[PDB]
Formats: C-alpha cells, structure tokens, sequence
C-alpha cells in the first residue's frame, strides 16, 4: 500500500544517511532532516532547526499511468494495483545550500543509493528536476534555499474485502434449427465446479 | 548391440488407422484378462486371449474389419458367479476336484473324495468348510451350500473355478441391470465412449438404456425379433425397439439385423463414425462393408417396405438395400435425435467442460473474480468453445448471453456461484435424401 | 448509463487484459468496406458485396502492466506449438454503456508491440487480427 | 446434536491470547489495517461449551483512530477468530477502549 | 465467528478413533445402548474446517439387533459426536454395516 506519510518518513531516513555529513546536528547529534510543516499533536508547532537543514515535502500524488495497472486475485480477495507518481520536494536551507543540494543530486544517481532508497520506501526515483539558487529576504539578511523536485513512482495494492470470486459455473444451452423453435431441438445443461 | 539400420519387412496387409472422438467398449462375459477393461490395439491382440467362438472375438472382428481402423478397443468383463452342483450320485470314493483363482495369486486345488458311507450332498458342504479355510482364499470368496455358489465378497472382485470331470459349471453373471456392471467399470476407467454388451435379454438391454441415459455415453444394440416388423402402432407391441421408443431414450442406438443373435453388427456401425471427428459426419446413409442387408428370418429376403416403415415407427435403424447396395439408413437414435447431434453435443460438453476447467482449476489467467471482468472471461471461453463447433461445420451461429454483475443477487456471490449463463446455437443439417419431381419429357 | 473507460474490459484466450493507457487504448476497424460501388461510364451504379469481414483490434497497454507479460508468454508458447494446433480465440469486448458492441471472432495475435523506452513511461501496442469483426446491437430485428 | 463433553474438549485448544482492534472488517484479511497494539486477553477453562474472559481488558487506542471490528490471536500469530464490536467509536484524543466480556461459544 | 485458519487448528485435536452404533438416540447416557463393538475409524487432516474418513469401515453388527444412531468415541473414552442414520434398520440375522464416509464439519 502507498501512504504519503510513510514515504516522507522513508525519504528522511535515507537523506540522513546519504547527505548527513554536510548538515547540522541537534542535541542528539542527529542531522537536521525534517518533514515540511512540522506539527505535533493538535496545534503544537515545530521550531525551525539549525542552518544547513533539509525539508522534505510531498507535493501531491498523480496517476498519469491509467486508472488501474492490473487486477489480480489473492487467496480469497480481489486486489487492485494502481500506479502512482509522487513528486517529493527536497529543499536545503542555509548558507551554501546550492553546494549541498548539488552533492545530493550527484548522489541520488548512484546505484547503491537508489537501491537503499528502494528499500524502506518501496518506490524508485523517476527523475530529478533543476536546482534553482534561491535567495529570500527574511528580516535582515538573505537565506539561501535550493529546492529540488524528486519524482518517485510506486505501486499501491489494495484488497477489496467484498470480492467473492467465482468457483462454480452453471450453463444452460439449447440447440435449434432456426431462430425461434420454442421447443428446442436439444438442451444442454452444464455444471462445472472447482472441486 | 543393435545394427546401424534395422529393417524387417513382412508380407502383411494395410490397415492405417485414424483417431477420433470416442473409444468403443465391449461388455463381454468372459473369464480371462486382468481386472475389468483389458483393452486391445489389433485383431491379433484380441485373439491372444479369446477364441474364434468367443463372443468378444466375434465383436472385435466386425468392428476392426472396415477400412479406417479404430485406434483402440476396450474389453471389460462382467463379474462372475460360478455355480457347482453334482449331476450324478456320489459313488464310494470318486475323486472330485476344483481350482479357485482370485486376483493373481490363487491357484489352490481342492480334493475331498470322502464319501465312504453316503453323501447325497456333504461333498459340497465339505467344500464350503475347506473353501473357507484356505489361507489365500478365505477372504474374497463367498460360498453357500444350496441343497454351492462360489461368488465374490469384499476386497477381491475376480473369481474363477475350473475342474475337469465333476462340474464347475454355469456362468450366471453377477453384474446386474447394467448399474452393477457400470459401477464396477466406472471405478476402473471412464475414458470409453461407445458401450455395447454380449447380453441380449430384454431385462438387461432395457436396464442399460435407462442407465446409459444418465451419463454421457451412447449405447449401440442390435435386435432381431420378428414382433418389431409387424406393428405400426407404438403402444401395441412389447418389442425392445418399441420399449425404447416408448421410454424416449435418446442415447440408445438400435440396429435391426438378422445376425443380431450370433453376431454383433452394431460393432460395424460404431466403426463408421468413431474414427472420424465428432459432429462433422453423418451417421445416415452409410456403406458398411462386410455386413449384408437386413434379411427376413422367414424368407431370407431383404426387408419389404411395410416392414421398414414399421421399423421407422420404433426408430430402430436397419440396412436398406437401395441400388442393391447395403446401406444403413435412418441413422437415428431411439429417442428421435440424429446420432451426430448427440455425439456433437457430448463433444461440446466435454470441450466446454475442459476449457472452463482451465480457469477454475489450472487458473489460466488467474482466479475468476465476481465482476464484469470475471464474467467476461467465462463468456470468452464459452464463446471460444462454441466457435470450434462452427469451424467443425456442426453449428452455424451461436449467441451467448451472460448476466450483468449489478443484476446478481447477494446470495450467489456469498456462495461463490454464477448461474443464468445461456447460449443458443443453430445446428447445421445434412441432406440425406432428395425428391426429384421431374416435370415431363415433352 | 454513460461511457466510462473504467468498465471497458477485454478478454482473449481466457485472460483478463487490463491496464489500458489513459489515451486511446482500443481501436477496432474492419479491413474492407461493406460495399464498393462501381459506377458505369453511362452513370448506372452497381454494388459489390464484399465477402471479407476481417478486422483488426489494437490494444495500448502501458509497459509495466502485468497483462504485457501474460500476452508475451502466450506468444512464446504459440510459437512452439505445432502447425496443426489452433492459435485463435474469440475476442470478447464488454462495455455496459454500449459504446462498443463488436466481437473478435477467431482473433489471432498479429504483431508484437514496439518498445519505446523513454524519460517517462510509454505504452506497448498489441495488434490482434480477427476473421470476422461482428458488429452487434442491443436492438433486435424489430 | 453434538455432545457438550465433545464441545468442551474441542474448545480447549483455541487459547486466544492477544486482541487487536480494526477500523474495517478483518474477515478478508485479519493481518492488515490494524489500529491498536496486541494486548493480552486471558480466557477461562472450557465450560458448557463456552469460554469467557477472566479479567477485563483495556486497549489504548491512539488519537484520531476509529475502531469498528476486533480480532483475536494466539502465541504463534494465527488469527483464531474475528468479530465486530457494538458500534464504531472515534477517539479524537488518545483514549482507552475497555473489553468487558468476550465469550467464544460453539453451542449454536 | 471463527476463521478458516482458526477452525483448522481446533479440529486437529478432536481426533476421533473409534465408532460405536446405537439403537436409541445417544443424547445423554452415551455408555448405554452400545450395540456394536468399538470399531476403529481413521480421519484425515483438517482442511477448510472439515475432516473426512480416510477409508470405508465395516461394522460387525450382531444378529437380531436394531441400529438407528451412532457415536464417535475418541481415544480417551469420550463421546464427542452423536448422530442418527438414514433410517432405523433391523439386522434380523448376522450382518455387517458399511460406513462409506463420515465427515465432521464446522462450516455451519
């Protein structure tokens, strides 16, 4: 199954291991990779972490690959498999954000990294966008940000608990000489079971 | 060691065979062969276990003469009830012998020769105690005392007693009213299609026809009684053809021939359409080689028109001598249905059953789900199965209607049941006889 | 009861072909016109009834769809079968709205798909023949 | 009918131990879409073909979660039984769902 | 209700071993009306909540006896299942009763 929340969680763990040697460390010496719009229970907001930090944000989830990729039957349930394409926005904030972002791009193509990302997420990278060197004016100085749009593709399998598959077929057939003949010339009754 | 080229010419004859829907089975009351449904592939093979006067060999020769040889012939045995009885008085110490054989491992002889004072019986009752004491015969052989009948009981099914001087006589086949014989033969193998029998009694013949009507097979009989070629009203006579027609049995073929007693002409009829395909043939006008025309037992002349018309009333087929060419006419079953239609229908069921079996058992494209896609899969197989009939020139058009998923009751889905699937095909007939009304010769 | 592409289902050789491309994914077409009128030099018109009803069914499945492997597996098996065995089966297309009402009687696999790997995910077009593309209708002869 | 002695002996091997609540019906798949964590449930001895819970069970359901169906488990992770609680309940804030009595019975 | 997996596990412990015929419905006092001898009966492994007899068993009914009901006594002399036959039959002489197949089922 596909859950955007789980996908963002999976990406964050990957970014910590992949690009962690260039970010800042908190009180637990954990590289500052956070999910966008942080918030705990109810309205408990989240503080802006230290500089060189990474923000992960799943922009949306489109399905340009058709309504249903395939429909198979599991043990006793009909399972639909839909193909999704999730654009995830990874943005690095802080001084020298562009240099940090560039390293991640050249590191998101390595086979070892993508194999790691394929695990614990279940998705595979489709492509990586362009990195704009953005300068925004907060209050006094300019904060460097380098957003990047990583596009992921994943297959979600959901089970319809109201399937009730076929196991027996009963066929009644008649043979006639012309279109009509209310008394059929010969009658066919079939009964095929899975036993 | 084998030579580089191994050549072995023999001054034998032709006999190239052909394969087609249906394999004949002959229910013969015999004593040889291992279990039921022995089988045979050539006339020589059927002669290595049967004699010329033996019923099975007589049937085998007729079926296997033709020209397109049938691939294989199945021969089954009816379970046997050998009865023993002393024909004379017991004289002092006259030696009596008998050997009972069951399964494969039983060849125990038995001698009593103990009648010093007087027996007037005894010996048979003495055998009863002895026959129930043999270590390898004790189980499987049920006996009695009369006033004996060595039948079978439990586990072992085949029994056989044979002597030289005293008796070991009779046959008295246990297999009763087909059902008993059929139940035994079904347990062994059910790959046969055409069924016949050596017995010709009214009780037995009427029993098979009712029994065959239940399952998907065709029964080929042959009657020769005179009482069938005289009656023109069905509900007047008690002849077997009349009995079959009255019961409306569509899976029983009757061939009225004068050799129906000592020979089995139905074998020739089977071997006319069995080698070929199913439904792409006409069992009507047929030039059966070897067998002669239907002769009158009283005059030894071919059947007259009224006699044939009386036969047509009972739907029993005959051999009409048209242009002085023995031709099996009618080609219809006792139920009024053409034989090819019955055979084609049986093939259609087999093909539909097999093709539909693949989705359910072999899970060809996966388990069938209960929606519009799953029902469509079933329609495709049914439509494909009927399409082979059209290519076979059996049907001409078909029309399959399936229920819509939304119109299916909740009960069927919970039971995982799909009903209300119907198809409607149109048969393709065959021209068997014409009527040319010439205008004039002005 | 309007046309919706989510209910159109196609089934061939007992399989449940699925995973259609978002764009045009099914394309039936008869290979010959019903009649070919012949116009005389004078102006008289005669009609020739074509006894050729064969058609062509094209299916556009996306490459990662599972039915792509199923169809290819059948094709590989069909090559190893002897010449006497059949390679055709009716092509039933069902749609509740009645947009399509054509059957694919005796449909065979004509052309293998053309793989077009690119930046994004492309489709694979399977082309099926047929001996008689029979157009049907809900309305009977009345 | 079946024997009560037989009904008692047959039911002595069930021994459900953990209970898990689901928002959807777990009949199709009792291994999926779980809500709570496995919480121990202890049953009595088979009597009159009906086992019953010994003590009450409190299941801590997380916030913004719905429970509608329940399921029981054993030591080797094998879902012996599934069912539906009285009515769906939505726990806005983190709350507790208490099981008052579970009575698996076979006496029809 | 129980699960298919749950039914299979539970059925694997009944293990009937012997069958005894009766003349009166053995509901209560199953030790009475013990017409025949404890002939052994073999059952297969549970499958979809159903066990079936491995082979046909023959019951050595004594002469001048009537049998209408049966019971499946297990290893430890417990009557786990009663039941009636098709119709009460009078074995006026010595004879044997053939049990083609007996199946215990919970799918109900």
């Amino acid at each position: 199954q596909l859950e955007t929340a789980e996908l963002e969680k999976g990406i964050v763990r990957v970014l910590v291991d992949v690009i962690g040697h260039r970010l800042a460390r908190d009180k637990n010496n954990r590289p500052n990779v956070i999910r966008a719009y942080p918030s705990d229970n109810s309205n408990d907001k989240g503080l802006k972490p230290d500089q060189p930090f990474i923000t992960v944000y799943c922009q949306d989830a489109t399905t340009p690959y058709g309504w249903v990729l395939d429909k198979f039957v599991e043990d006793d349930a009909v399972c639909y498999r839909i193909a999704f394409q999730i654009p995830v926005l990874i943005t690095v904030n802080g001084k020298g954000a562009h240099s940090i972002m560039l390293e991640l791009k050249q590191r998101l193509e390595m086979s070892t990294t993508r194999d790691y990302l394929a695990d614990m997420t279940g998705a595979s990278v489709l492509d990586t966008g362009a990195i704009p060197n953005d300068y925004t004016y907060l209050n006094t100085d300019f904060e460097n940000s380098a957003p990047l749009v990583v596009t992921l593709v994943k297959n979600s399998v959901l089970k319809d608990e109201r399937g009730s598959i076929i196991e027996r077929v009963i066929v009644d057939g008649e043979l006639v000489y012309e279109e009509g003949q209310e008394p059929p010339e010969y009658t066919i009754h079939l009964d095929v079971d899975s036993k | 060691w084998n030579p580089i080229v191994n050549v072995d010419i023999t001054l034998n004859t032709a006999g190239t065979t052909r394969e087609g829907f249906g394999l004949p089975l002959f229910l013969a009351s015999t004593d040889n062969f291992e279990e039921r449904i022995r089988g045979y592939t050539s006339l020589t093979e059927v002669a290595e276990d049967f004699d010329e006067s033996t019923a099975a060999y007589k049937a085998a020769k007729q079926l296997w003469s033709q020209t397109p040889k049938v691939t294989q012939l199945y021969i089954g045995r009816r379970t046997m009830q050998y009865t023993v009885s002393i024909p004379d008085t017991v004289a002092e110490g006259s030696e009596y012998s008998l050997t009972v054989a069951i399964g494969g491992g039983v060849s125990q002889p038995f001698q009593y020769t103990a009648k010093e004072n007087d027996t007037a019986l005894i010996v048979l009752n003495e055998f009863k105690s002895q026959i129930e004491a043999s270590p390898t015969i004790k189980d499987g052989v049920n006996a009695s005392v009369t006033g004996m009948i060595i039948t079978k009981a439990g586990d072992n099914d085949f029994v056989k007693v044979t002597s030289i001087t005293p008796t070991t006589s009779i046959a008295a086949t246990t297999a009763d009213t087909a059902s008993a014989a059929l139940a035994s033969i079904e347990t062994y193998s059910t790959d046969w299609y055409f069924i016949s029998a050596e017995d010709r009694t009214q009780q037995f013949v009427l029993a098979m026809a009712s029994e065959i009507q239940a399952r998907k097979k065709i029964f080929f009989t042959a009657n020769a009684d005179v009482k069938a070629l005289q009656g023109t009203d069905l509900t007047s006579a008690t002849d077997v053809p009349a009995q079959l027609a009255k019961s409306k049995y569509t899976r029983t073929v009757c061939l009225w021939h004068h050799t129906a007693e000592f020979d089995y002409p139905e074998m020739a009829y089977i071997a006319y359409g069995a080698p070929y395909d199913a439904g792409s043939i006409a069992w009507g006008n047929a030039q059966l080689t070897g067998v002669a025309a239907s002769l009158q037992p009283a005059n030894q002349r071919p059947l007259i028109s009224i006699q044939k018309s009386a036969l047509d009333t009972r739907s029993c087929n005959f051999i009409d001598l048209d242009g002085g060419v023995p031709v099996v006419r009618r080609g219809i079953t006792s139920g009024g249905e053409w034989i090819d239609i019955v055979r084609g229908v049986d093939w259609l069921e087999s093909d539909l059953k097999t093709s539909l079996r693949d989705l359910l058992i072999n899970q060809k494209g996966g388990k069938i789900t209960y929606d519009d896609t799953g029902i469509t899969r079933i329609r495709q197989v049914i439509e494909t199965s009927l399409q082979r009939a059209v290519n076979r020139k059996f049907l001409s058009t078909y029309t399959v209607t399936v229920p819509k998923a939304s119109q299916v009751a909740l009960a069927d889905k919970k039971a995982r049941i799909l009903k209300d699937i119907t198809f409607h095909g149109i048969l393709a007939g065959a021209i068997l006889d014409v009527d040319l009304k010439g205008t004039v010769a002005y | 009861q309007q046309y919706s592409p989510k209910d159109v289902v196609c089934s061939w050789n007992g399989i449940a072909i699925e995973g259609f491309a978002p764009d045009s994914f099914l394309r039936l077409q008869r290979t010959s016109p019903l009649v070919t009128p012949v116009v005389g030099a004078g102006g008289q018109v005669a009609l020739t009834r074509n006894a050729d009803k064969t058609g062509t069914i094209e299916i556009e499945l996306m490459q990662t769809s599972l039915s792509n492997q199923m169809l290819s597996a059948i094709q590989a098996k069909q090559d190893d079968m002897e010449l006497e065995e059949d390679i055709s089966s009716n092509f039933v297309i069902y749609d509740p709205s009645g947009s399509v009402l054509a059957t694919g009687i005796n449909a065979w696999l004509q052309e293998l798909p053309q793989i077009e790997l690119g930046r994004d995910q492309n489709s694979k077009t399977w082309i099926f023949g047929c001996e008689k593309l029979d157009y049907t209708s809900t309305i009977p002869a009345s | 009918t079946l024997t009560i002695d037989g009904k008692n002996k047959i039911l002595a091997t069930l021994t459900p131990t953990t209970i898990v609540l689901h928002n959807v019906d777990p009949t199709a798949d009792p291994t999926a879409n779980k809500v709570t964590q496995p919480v121990a449930i202890f049953f009595s001895e088979p009597n009159n073909g009906l086992i019953a819970s010994e003590d009450t069970v409190n299941i801590t359901v997380p916030a913004s979660a719905t429970v509608s169906h329940f399921s029981l488990w054993d030591d080797n992770s094998k879902c012996v039984a599934t069912g539906a609680l009285s009515s769906p309940q939505f726990f806005a804030e983190e709350g507790i769902y208490v099981i008052s009595s579970v009575s698996i019975d076979l006496n029809k």
